[PDB]
């Protein structure tokens, strides 16, 4: 301000920013065969967990 | 000046398109309906009238 004589005038004020993008879409997708789901010998349920777990 | 504050907006409604009214379906015979609820074909038949003869 001293330098400018003693003169002041204001300035625009401004923004900056960033965008988070929505993008990624991944899926999980499998079969269980009623054959196997009948002659296996416990449940198959730990499939559906480790399509999970692995999401 | 605010290049990343100043929003856009977006209406929650769809313009629906215009449309032209149906009316013929209204207008027409519909009695053929309750022999037609079967096959593919209805048969109509006429009357040829017979001959006056001198």
């Amino acid at each position: 301000y001293k330098a400018a004589g003693r003169q002041t005038s204001a300035d625009a004020i401004s923004d900056t920013g960033v965008d988070l993008l929505i993008d990624q879409e991944k899926s999980i997708d499998f079969l269980v065969d009623d054959i196997d789901r009948v002659q296996v010998a416990g449940s198959l349920e730990a499939y559906t967990r480790a399509g999970a777990t692995a999401l | 000046a605010f290049n990343n504050f100043i929003p856009e907006l977006w209406s929650d409604m769809l313009l629906e398109e215009w449309t032209a009214q149906t009316v013929f379906a209204n207008l027409v015979n519909r009695e053929y309906e309750g022999i037609a609820s079967k096959g593919n074909v209805v048969h109509i038949a006429g009357v040829v009238a017979p001959t006056v003869k001198d």
